[PDB]
């Protein structure tokens, strides 16, 4: 039996973190498996039989570019401890929307590295896609971190290469905010397999990575391991139930169907629920879930749930379900939040009013006041009353929703504690909401 | 070669009675250049609902998934909404 936990893969273009990520789900998952098939038959031609699996996975992505494979984007693998859900991070720009409200926050991200001299400075530029991916995984909380340095061949499994890499990964990592000793650092090469499942025999010199935790020292030779070592993080099942709401349906001879996932506590039948910021109370039906009717629907279901006497008009998307006995959920009047500003052509003063995308809610919000600003990853108050932020700032900002709305402090309720500010075509800032005037 | 994700759209109905074979027309009638549909799927989301499930690979610099599923949404007489399922880099 296997615990569930999400991993986000970043890194540069040219990292060929595509061919990492695609080995793990190959060798350790069951995804397009039947593409996969084709093409490990159709290798025969090659030669006498043999293949690289580099060469079966460069096929199945000429495969889906077609668009015929029939296999959705939700990609998963396993280890001997968990069942992975991995995300091989898009570069597609609303990506970073979806990165911040998107469901599944990952537990742990993978950062690639290219070896080679040109790919490796590449890839660490202040202003690339990289190192905001890092920024952004850092800000949502996301603490488990690992790093592999790939394309080790290029490089002719050189140690003092590895070790330069090592030094300057963690600088570039140390300046995001995250702890080096805390992070394992496995050398590899995607494409021949080395450290990737089994131990490599380039490199007699490579003793491992390892990394400092809380209990002691870990230590292992793959990237997989790695993978297998990461930290169980606990699951908000005994926090008050919350579950915001994607879609509303009005379904003949059963009622109002409210369909929405559950971000923390459990839904189950003879509960009564209360809807924010409406405050409409009732009491919950059944719950189904694809095709079963549910006992209970926990942490990560996406749910339909059938409530009476509540009509599809007095609730929408956006609104948030509660327990009405369980700290219920409740619109505010205004919230506290840090805000990191992301690069962008442009500087934000108070009265800034932008669309605030928050688990299923979308609402302009006005920034009322910029009460400080502060040292990004100490948390440190550097000033009272910023007359204005740029690009790069972390800040305690007051924001004032238009309409109602209902979020929580990250602290508390994380799904509903974070949220991305939209301008300009893009993802300008990334918010976690520290205090709640409910 | 031009950079890809491959995305999975949720495109769910206004009820368990919205003709979700002219809601799959619709999606797959939109062109975009740097758009390639793929597969699909109606996955019953409970109670008689049942929601479209399809792939489709863009090229980031030329197809907005915000556009994308804010034009999916122009279709009102069937759809509700849109959420992305899922997405990968390519
Ligand atoms: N030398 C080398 N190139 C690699 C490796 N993994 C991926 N690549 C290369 O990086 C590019 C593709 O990266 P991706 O698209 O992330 O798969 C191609 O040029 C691949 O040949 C590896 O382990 N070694």
């Amino acid at each position: 039996e296997k615990s569930h936990i999400n991993v986000v893969v970043i890194g540069h273009v040219d990292s060929g973190k595509s061919t990492t990520t695609g080995h793990l789900i190959y060798k350790c998952g069951g995804i397009d498996k039947r593409t996969i098939e084709k093409f490990e038959k159709e290798a025969a031609e090659l030669g006498k039989g043999s293949f690289k699996y580099a060469w079966v996975l460069d096929k199945l992505k000429a495969e889906r570019e077609r668009g015929i494979t029939i296999d959705i984007a939700l990609w998963k693998f396993e280890t001997p401890k968990y069942q992975v859900t991995v995300i091989d991070a898009p570069g597609h720009r609303d990506f970073i929307k979806n990165m911040i409200t998107g469901t599944s926050q990952a537990d742990c991200a993978i950062l690639i590295i290219a070896g080679g001299v040109g790919e490796f400075e590449a890839g660490i530029s202040k202003d690339g896609q990289t190192r905001e991916h890092a920024l952004l995984a850092f800000t949502l909380g996301v603490r488990q971190l690992i790093v592999a340095v790939n394309k080790m061949d290029s490089v002719k499994w050189d140690e003092s290469r590895f070790q330069e890499i090592v030094k300057e990964t963690s600088n570039f990592i140390k300046k995001v905010g995250y702890n080096p000793k805390t992070v394992p650092f496995v050398p590899i090469s995607g494409w021949n397999g080395d450290n990737m499942i089994e131990a490599t025999t380039n490199a007699p010199w490579y003793k491992g990575w390892e990394k400092e935790t809380k209990a002691g020292v870990v230590k292992g030779k793959t990237l997989l391991e790695a993978i297998d070592a990461i930290e169980q993080p606990s699951r908000p099942t005994d926090k008050p139930l919350r579950l915001p709401l994607q879609d509303v349906y009005k379904i003949g001879g059963i009622g109002t169907v409210p369909v929405g996932r559950v971000e923390t506590g459990v839904i189950k039948p003879g509960m009564v629920v209360t809807f924010a910021p409406a405050g409409v109370t009732t009491e919950v039906k059944s719950v189904e879930m694809h095709h079963e009717q549910l006992e209970q629907g926990v942490p990560g279901d996406n749910v339909g749930f059938n409530v009476k006497n509540v009509s599809v008009k007095e609730i929408r998307r956006g609104n948030v379900c509660g327990d009405a006995k369980n700290d219920p959920p409740k619109g505010c009047a205004s919230f506290n939040a840090t805000v990191i500003v992301l690069n962008h052509p442009g500087q934000i003063s108070a009265g800034y009013s932008p669309v605030l995308d928050c688990h299923t809610a979308h609402i302009a919000c006005r920034f009322d006041e910029l009460l400080e600003k502060n040292d990004r990853r100490s948390g440190k108050k550097l000033e009272d009353h910023p007359k204005f932020l740029k690009s790069g700032d972390a800040a305690l900002v007051k924001f004032v929703p238009s309409k109602p709305m209902c979020v929580e402090a990250f602290s508390e309720y994380p799904p509903l504690g974070r949220f991305a500010v939209r301008d300009m075509r893009q993802t300008v800032a990334v918010g976690v909401i520290k205090s709640v005037d409910k | 070669p031009a950079a890809k994700s491959i995305v999975t759209l949720d495109v769910k109905p206004w009820d368990d009675e919205t003709n979700l074979e002219e809601m799959v027309a619709n999606v797959k009638a939109i062109e975009m250049e740097g758009l390639t549909w793929g597969a699909h799927q109606f996955i019953p989301i409970g109670f008689g609902i049942k929601k479209l499930q399809i792939n489709c690979v863009v090229e980031d610099d030329k197809v907005s998934l915000d556009d994308l599923q804010q034009s999916i949404e122009e279709d009102e007489d069937h759809v509700q909404s849109t959420d992305i399922a899922a997405m990968q880099k390519l």
